[PDB]
């Protein structure tokens, strides 16, 4: 029965991002 | 640790807990609401009813001290 | 919540399914085909229509109505019959 | 004709066991006829059926993860790819002429089990027969309550069904998982890799009818031995001492009572089976990682930790580099909750520095501690159990989730605590009211208006009249009713619609009331003279 | 009095019956919200829906 | 007693005797019917009778029930539905009825015919007498005396020392085979060997692995390759990592694989199209501000207690909701725990469109996805 | 070298006699012989079940 | 140290249960010395073996006679349609560490 | 190959060939004709708990 602790890597950003690029696929 | 007038039934089986058990209870059952503050919710609701239930058991464990230490309760 | 089912004709389903009204995802033509909507009709009409067949149905839930009856069917009737072969005092 | 046979077949059993003197000694036995003497009984019946069906099942389960194509009876999964184990079970329910039957007596036979002995514990507990000698005992009949929820636990995820599947992901993947150091090694060790492995419902179903079966087998035995051998205790009465035993021989009472009693348990095991329905498991489909059911608990002695776990407040920990999860308080939990069930006795016996040999029960109000601490863990396993199944009762009951969440967290504390102040007080009150009939007598209902205007009750003394001297309380049960102690008299004796002549009525009360009076001065006799 | 025991029925009944009608402010939809007279159709199954209304009536 | 005096005794005066040898003392027993000739003997007599009688019909009910009902599974809405309903309780009914009015009828018997008694039994417990004890401690002690091993340390220590030894090689040999390393590399990764827990079938493997987001159709190819228009907005959708080389699960290696991809405790994610009117709520993780394309988010369908499927999508409120045990996650925030026992957010999956336009996968995970354990993080 | 005495055979006679007195004691206490109806109903029943089970 | 704990555990056992006379009596039971005699306990011992190596047999045997392709270590039999049961016995012999060896203890 | 030739012989062809109740007897072992699914499994129910508890 203690505290709690928040995960180290889960931040919030402000940085909103780039469009994610149109996929290809690399033969093999 | 009680008498034949509180505890007709005394030499008959364990009849008395000791009032600093029940007392380091409800001080940490009061620890225990209010720590449960901290967590992951919006909303403030429950911290309110947390505090109400931990203000009520911190206000009979002081009664209930300050009565013993007066003399009254026993 | 979600409702229970049991009481709602076909078009209902098609049509909640078709458009979520509040907290529904939203099931369109294209991600559930008309024939998967007919499917999953067919399925809870079914489901709401066909009798429990290992005798009277919990109300469907499972263990919890199954342990609520063990202890005030089961129980009970095993301690009244303790009762009744044994003694007081 | 059978006389001849029975005293042949004994001169033989004589002549080459020699039998006699321990045969008459087990016939000579005398149990207390209590009746919560029987509730450990029932947890034994119950398990001699967990055999028998057990056994049964064993005849038509293939235990394979290996994965099929249906193709059977139940058309609403026809062409459902399951594991093999899902379609024996299916077939049992559909393809086997009773085995929807059997299956359903055994669930409800396992759920018995389990309540049964919930509620010895509750009386082994109450009653104070955990006290020396019998701390061993204790031990042994928490060893076998842990053992039959695991066995439980196992036996309904034998089927690799989705609620089983999900309840076996949830618990015995994810609680391990997590555990600090070991938790992923004792994951691998015990599902042969990842939790959707290929080993688990193999392992499981040879752990679930032959190794815990055989353990729990030897546990009641050895229980059995201890309890045979260390004489019942009995509470407090007219004739019982700390050195002796009142009751009724082996033969022939204690056998056709025990005889009738198991009769009577596998009736209600069967009519709960044939007309109650339990684990339907054609209406969950197999197990699929990617489905889930909104009501998803399990069988009823675990439900309690998923309540732990619904209750406990996401309280994880992240030291160097490492994460200990919310899960881990969870395991802590349980394995308190255990520690705290199997040394009970001693740490009783450490508290009060009673150890001292006692064969005398005690009444749950003359020990009012012991009750409040009972009562106080009932409400916190109920609160918990409650928990679980907060889904339900939030669906059913219109109330919101985060308010059956909100109130199991504040009532895991505020709850026990109310409790136990009023079971402590209810206790004392019990000894108050036992204190007052001890020394008025029992108060007959019964108002007279005196020619002063005095309105006085009647009451009864228990004993003789100076007003009654007041007798001493000797710990047993006190009479507070008067048609208890005999002042309601006796029907006219017949058949309900028709009586029987005035002759027989009389002959039958007044040997009834001779043979009373015999039995109360023999009990009379008996202890006058051992004390 | 005439019937002791029927007198603490209805004591109990009071007891219970009050908790009964107060206990819609647990539902999530709130207690009755339909005033204490319950006029006829405002309290309707289409009308004030709820469970509060119907843990009021009983 | 003496044999000439023994063959003189009453049955009564030999069980008295019988008891008084165990310690048992009957100090009341009487017959249950003293006046002899009466009419309520004859009614108890028959009422014993016919619960025992009611036992045997309800035997035979079970036997002929059990022979002769039709039992046999019968399809939805037709015709002897009802008889197969029925089936099974009549089991029950006739097999429950049967044993339980026999242990009535026992019960009844016990209580009505055979003498009520009251025996006293000397327990006898405690300490033994000091003659078994010092005989028993004697006998022990000269075991222990004669053997003569306390008084020789090297045959003792070598005892210990190899029975110890057999005892540990024993356990650890029986153990052992059960032991598996978790952290062993078995899973190929486009950046070579990885444990299991740090993979799922959404890792790419040859490094430029076209990953397509497909649902279940539930039925000869039960996945099937799916665009953005798909799902409208409001909705949710189940997919899976399908890759070409998959199959249609017409081949028998094509359904091993489409097998092994459905049941990967770790492969589901819930796709959900954020309504545009609510895309400015949208809060994103550090690291993960490029996850998503345009409405379209993707997370993982595990949740991060103790993996079970947080699969309830609320809408109008965009949480993600965990049946098992109420953990409920902000869909506009990253899939950030706000209520519940899960403390951890769920993994977003990266997604965008392939030049057809077809939803893919834009990497793997940037984290592991199921519930935590010691080596996370 | 150990010599132990067997005590075997058939048991000393007032064991025999005393445990033929309690089970024949029980049997005809019990009443059971002289009721015909009740003897043949338990018989008739128990033979039912069992056919049943 | 262990010569006071014997005594208090004895004390304490005995005023429990009290099997000093029970126990003397199965301390003191005579048993013949001929060699044919321990022919039965051979019975009796490898029997134990067999639970005990058995119940180890138990935690990766699979009894099922579903249809599988091996895909396994032993190269002569890969690709080779079996049993599930044929499957984890060959997985008993060659997967797990000491398998075969109980395999043939047990045998 | 070697015990299931072994089952084949004496625990389907005796079991078969007996008078009036042969085939029967058969058919409720083996849940059908020789190569059924539920001989293993009923085996191994009889190997490990049954006629263990029995021995
Ligand atoms: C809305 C609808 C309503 C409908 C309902 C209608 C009902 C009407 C409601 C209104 C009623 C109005 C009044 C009615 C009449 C009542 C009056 C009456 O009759 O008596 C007179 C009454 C008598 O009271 P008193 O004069 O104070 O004397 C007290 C007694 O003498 C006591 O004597 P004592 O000294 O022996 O006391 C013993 C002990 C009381 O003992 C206890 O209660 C403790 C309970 C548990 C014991 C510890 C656990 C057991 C050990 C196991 C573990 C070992 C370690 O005292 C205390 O400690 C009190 C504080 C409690 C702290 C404990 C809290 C936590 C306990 C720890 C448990 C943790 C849970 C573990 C579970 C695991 C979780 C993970 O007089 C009053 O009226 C006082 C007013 C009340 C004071 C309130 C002031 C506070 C401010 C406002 C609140
Ligand atoms: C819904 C449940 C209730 C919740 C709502 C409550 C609303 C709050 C109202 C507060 C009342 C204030 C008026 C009383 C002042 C008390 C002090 C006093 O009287 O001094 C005289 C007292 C006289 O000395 P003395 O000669 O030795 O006493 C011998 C006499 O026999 C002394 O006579 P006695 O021994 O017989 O006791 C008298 C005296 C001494 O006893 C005490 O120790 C009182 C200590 C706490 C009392 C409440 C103050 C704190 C409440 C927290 C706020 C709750 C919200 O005070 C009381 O016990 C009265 C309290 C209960 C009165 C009514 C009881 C039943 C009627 C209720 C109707 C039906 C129930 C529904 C509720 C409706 C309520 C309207 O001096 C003292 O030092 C006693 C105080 C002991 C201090 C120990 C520490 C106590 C812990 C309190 C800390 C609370 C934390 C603050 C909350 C922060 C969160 C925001
Ligand atoms: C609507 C609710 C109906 C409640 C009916 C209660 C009204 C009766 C009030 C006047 C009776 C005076 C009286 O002293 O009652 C005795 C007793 C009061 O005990 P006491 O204070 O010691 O009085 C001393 C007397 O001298 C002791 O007098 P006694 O020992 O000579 O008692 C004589 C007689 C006194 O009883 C009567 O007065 C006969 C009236 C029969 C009422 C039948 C109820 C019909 C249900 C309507 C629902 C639609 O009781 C009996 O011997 C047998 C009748 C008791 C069975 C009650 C019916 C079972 C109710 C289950 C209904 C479920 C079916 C629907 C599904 O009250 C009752 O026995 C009835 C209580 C019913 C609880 C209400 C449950 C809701
Ligand atoms: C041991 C006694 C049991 C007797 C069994 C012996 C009978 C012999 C044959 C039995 C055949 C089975 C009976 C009928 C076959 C059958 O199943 O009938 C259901 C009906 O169920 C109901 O509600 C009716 C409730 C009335 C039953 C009352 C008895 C319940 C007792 C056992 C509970 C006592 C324990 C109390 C617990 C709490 C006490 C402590 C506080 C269908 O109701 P339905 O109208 O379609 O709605 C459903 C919804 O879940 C939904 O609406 C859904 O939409 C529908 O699909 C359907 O499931
Ligand atoms: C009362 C118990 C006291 C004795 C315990 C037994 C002794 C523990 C060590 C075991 C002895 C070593 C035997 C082989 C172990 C070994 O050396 O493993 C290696 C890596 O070990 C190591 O460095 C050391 C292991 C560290 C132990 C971790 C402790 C966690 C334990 C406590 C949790 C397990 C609980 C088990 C409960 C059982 C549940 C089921 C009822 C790498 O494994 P892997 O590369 O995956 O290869 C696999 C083959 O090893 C392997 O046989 C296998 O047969 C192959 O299939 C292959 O997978
Ligand atoms: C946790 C919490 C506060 C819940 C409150 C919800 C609630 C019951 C509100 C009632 C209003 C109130 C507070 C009244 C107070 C006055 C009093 C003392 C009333 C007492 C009567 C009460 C409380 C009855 C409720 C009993 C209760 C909650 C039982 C648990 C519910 C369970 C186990 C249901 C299981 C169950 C289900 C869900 C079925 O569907 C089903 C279908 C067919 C047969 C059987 C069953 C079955 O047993
Ligand atoms: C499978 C589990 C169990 C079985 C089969 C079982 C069976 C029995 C039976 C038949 C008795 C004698 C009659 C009675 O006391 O009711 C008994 C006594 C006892 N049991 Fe249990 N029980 C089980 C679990 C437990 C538990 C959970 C506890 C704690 C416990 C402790 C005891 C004790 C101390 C006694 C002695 C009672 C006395 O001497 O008065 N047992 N058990
Ligand atoms: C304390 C003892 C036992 C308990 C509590 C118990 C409990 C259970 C439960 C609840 C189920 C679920 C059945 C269903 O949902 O259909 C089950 C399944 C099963 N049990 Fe048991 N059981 C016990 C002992 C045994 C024994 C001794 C055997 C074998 C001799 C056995 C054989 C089986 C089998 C084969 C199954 C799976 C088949 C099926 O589910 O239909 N059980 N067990
Ligand atoms: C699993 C099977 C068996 C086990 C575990 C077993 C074990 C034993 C043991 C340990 C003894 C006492 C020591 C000895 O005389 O060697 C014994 C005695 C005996 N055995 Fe067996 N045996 C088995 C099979 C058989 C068979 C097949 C027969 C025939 C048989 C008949 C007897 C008899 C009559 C005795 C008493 C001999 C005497 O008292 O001198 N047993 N058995
Ligand atoms: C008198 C007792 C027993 C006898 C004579 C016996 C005999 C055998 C034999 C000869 C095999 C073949 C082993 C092989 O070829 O690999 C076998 C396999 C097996 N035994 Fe036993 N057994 C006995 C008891 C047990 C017990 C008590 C268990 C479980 C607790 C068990 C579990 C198994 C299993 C699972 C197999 C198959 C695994 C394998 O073949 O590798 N056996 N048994
Ligand atoms: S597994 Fe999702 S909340 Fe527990």
């Amino acid at each position: 029965a203690l505290s709690a602790c928040s995960p180290p890597g889960e931040t919030a950003s402000s940085e909103p991002g780039t469009t994610p690029a149109i996929w290809t696929g690399s033969p093999s | 640790g009680v008498d034949v007038e509180d505890v007709p039934s005394a030499e008959w089986g364990w009849s008395h807990m000791p009032i600093g058990v029940m007392h380091i209870g409800g001080l940490l059952s009061a620890a225990f609401l209010l720590v449960m503050m901290r967590g992951n919710h919006v909303g403030h609701v429950e911290d309110w009813f947390l505090i109400g239930f931990a203000a009520v058991i911190v206000a009979l464990v002081g009664r209930n001290w300050w009565l013993r230490r007066r003399g009254w309760i026993r | 919540y979600a409702p229970d089912l049991g009481d709602a004709n076909p078009a209902q389903i098609y049509t909640a399914m078709l458009t979520g009204p509040q907290n529904m995802p939203k099931f369109s033509d294209r991600q559930l085909t008309p024939d998967e909507k007919r499917d999953i009709v067919a399925y809870v009409r079914e489901s709401a229509e066909t009798p429990s067949y290992g005798g009277y149905g919990l109300g469907g839930f499972g263990p919890a109505p199954e342990g609520m009856a063990m202890w005030i069917i089961g129980m009970v009737a095993a301690i009244g019959v303790a009762m009744w072969i044994g003694s007081r005092a | 004709d059978f006389a001849k046979l029975a005293a042949a077949q004994g001169d033989a059993i004589d002549s080459r066991y020699h039998p006699s003197a321990a045969v008459r000694r087990q016939l000579n036995k005398v149990f207390p006829t209590h009746w919560s003497f029987l509730l450990g009984e029932i947890a034994l019946y119950s398990f001699i059926i967990l055999l028998l069906t057990g056994v049964w099942l064993t005849l038509f389960f293939d235990p394979s993860m290996a994965h099929v194509t249906y193709d059977g009876v139940y058309q609403p999964l026809r062409g459902v790819q399951m594991s093999r184990a899902y379609e024996t079970a299916l077939d049992i329910s559909f393809e086997v002429r009773g085995g929807l039957f059997v299956r359903q007596v055994h669930h409800w036979a396992a759920l018995m089990f389990a309540a049964s002995i919930m509620v010895h514990l509750a009386r082994i507990f109450f009653t104070g027969a955990f006290r020396r000698p019998r701390e061993a005992n204790w031990v042994i009949g928490s060893l076998l309550l842990i053992l039959a929820m695991f066995e439980g636990y196992f036996g309904y995820s034998l089927p690799d069904d989705l609620l089983s599947g999900t309840g076996i992901r949830a618990a015995l993947s994810g609680i391990t998982m997590g555990m600090p150091v070991i938790g992923t090694w004792l994951h691998w060790a015990l599902f042969g890799g990842d939790f959707p492995g290929e080993i688990l419902i193999p392992r499981l179903y040879a752990l679930h009818i032959l190794l815990i079966p055989g353990i729990i087998l030897a546990l009641i035995g050895a229980h059995l031995a201890l309890v045979w051998f260390q004489k019942h205790t009995q509470f407090p009465g007219p004739g019982r001492t700390e050195t002796n035993v009142v009751g009724v021989r082996v033969m022939p009472v204690f056998a056709v009572k025990s005889g009738a009693f198991f009769a009577m348990i596998t009736g209600v095991l069967g009519l709960m089976g044939g007309l109650l329905t339990i684990n339907p498991i054609w209406n969950l489909g197999p197990y699929k990682p990617s489905q889930v059911s909104a009501g998803s608990q399990p069988d009823f002695y675990m439900m309690w930790t998923e309540g732990l776990a619904r209750l406990w407040p996401a309280w994880e920990f992240y030291p160097f580099g490492h994460t200990i999860p919310q899960g881990v308080w969870v395991a802590v939990g349980m394995g308190l909750v255990f520690a705290l069930l199997i040394a009970y006795p001693f740490i009783e016996k450490k508290v009060t520095g009673d150890d001292a040999h006692h064969n005398l029960l005690q009444r749950p109000r003359d020990v009012p501690v012991r009750t409040a601490i009972g009562s106080m863990a009932i409400a916190l396993y109920l609160l918990l159990t409650f928990a679980c199944m907060n889904d339900i009762i939030a669906l059913k009951f219109h109330i919101s989730l985060n308010a059956t969440t909100w109130i199991g967290r504040i009532g895991m504390v505020v709850l026990p605590a109310i409790v136990y102040f009023v079971a402590y007080r209810w206790a004392i009150s019990l000894q108050r009211s036992d204190r007052e009939v001890l020394e008025h007598g029992v108060e007959t209902g019964i108002i007279k208006r005196l020619p002063h205007g005095a309105y006085v009750e009647l009451h009864q003394p228990l004993g003789p009249v100076d007003h009654p001297i007041p007798l001493e309380y000797a710990g047993a049960p006190l009479p507070k009713r008067m048609n208890k102690l005999g002042s309601g008299g006796a029907p006219g004796t017949g058949s309900f619609l028709f009586p029987d002549p005035a002759v027989e009525h009389e002959a039958l009360t007044e040997a009834a009331h001779a043979s009373e009076h015999k039995s109360l001065t023999a009990l009379k006799e008996h202890q006058d003279r051992i004390h | 009095v005439a019937f002791p025991r029927l007198n603490a029925l209805s004591f109990w009944l009071f007891l219970f019956g009050a908790l009964i009608a107060i206990a819609g402010f647990i539902t999530p939809g709130g207690a009755a919200d339909f005033g204490w007279t319950a006029y006829s159709p405002l309290t309707d199954a289409i009308h004030s829906p709820g469970a509060g209304g119907d843990l009021w009536i009983m | 007693p003496t044999d000439a005096e023994l063959a003189e005794m009453s049955r009564e005066e030999l069980v008295k005797l019988g008891g008084k040898i165990d310690g048992v003392e009957t100090i009341f027993k009487e017959p249950r019917w003293p006046v002899p000739g009466t009419k309520a003997e004859k009614r108890t007599e028959r009422l014993v009778a016919y619960w025992l009688m009611l036992g045997g019909l309800s035997g035979l009910a079970l036997l002929l029930v059990f022979l002769f009902w039709p039992w046999e599974y019968q399809p939805f809405g037709s015709e002897g539905e009802f008889l197969y309903s029925l089936a099974t309780p009549l089991y029950g009914l006739t097999f429950g009825l049967s044993i339980l009015s026999i242990g009535i009828g026992a019960v009844l018997f016990q209580k009505k015919f055979i003498p009520e008694e009251i025996s006293v039994q000397d327990r006898h417990d405690g300490r033994s007498p000091e003659v078994h004890r010092k005989t028993v401690a004697a006998n022990l002690t000269d075991a222990l005396e004669g053997s003569t091993l306390k008084r020789r340390k090297v045959i003792g220590l070598s005892l210990g020392i190899g029975l110890g030894a057999f005892g540990a090689g024993t356990l650890v040999a029986f153990i052992g085979g059960l032991i598996k390393n978790p952290w062993k590399p078995v899973v190929p990764t486009a950046e070579g060997k990885k444990a299991v827990l740090w993979t799922s079938g959404w890792t790419p493997r040859f490094k430029g692995e076209t990953i397509y987001l497909a649902r279940a159709t539930g039925r000869e190819s039960p996945f099937v390759k799916m665009r953005p228009e798909d799902i409208d907005a409001g909705g949710m959708e189940t997919v899976f990592p399908w890759r070409e080389s998959d199959g249609d699960g017409t081949t028998v290696e094509s359904e091993h694989k489409l097998t092994e991809i459905a049941m990967g405790v770790r492969n589901p994610v819930m796709l959900i199209r954020i309504k545009p009117a609510d895309m400015h709520r949208v809060i994103k993780r550090k690291g993960q501000e490029s996850f998503n394309f345009g409405e379209l988010f993707a997370y993982t369908k595990v949740c991060s207690h103790l993996g079970c499927p947080s699969s309830l999508y609320e809408q109008q409120t965009y949480r993600i909701l965990c049946p098992c045990h109420q953990s409920q996650f902000d869909a506009l925030e990253f899939a950030k725990p706000i209520f519940g026992p899960a403390a951890r957010a769920l993994a977003q999956l990266p997604i965008t469109i392939d030049e057809d336009g077809y939803l893919v996968a834009n990497g793997d995970f940037v984290e592991p996805v199921g519930p935590a354990f010691w080596e996370r993080k």
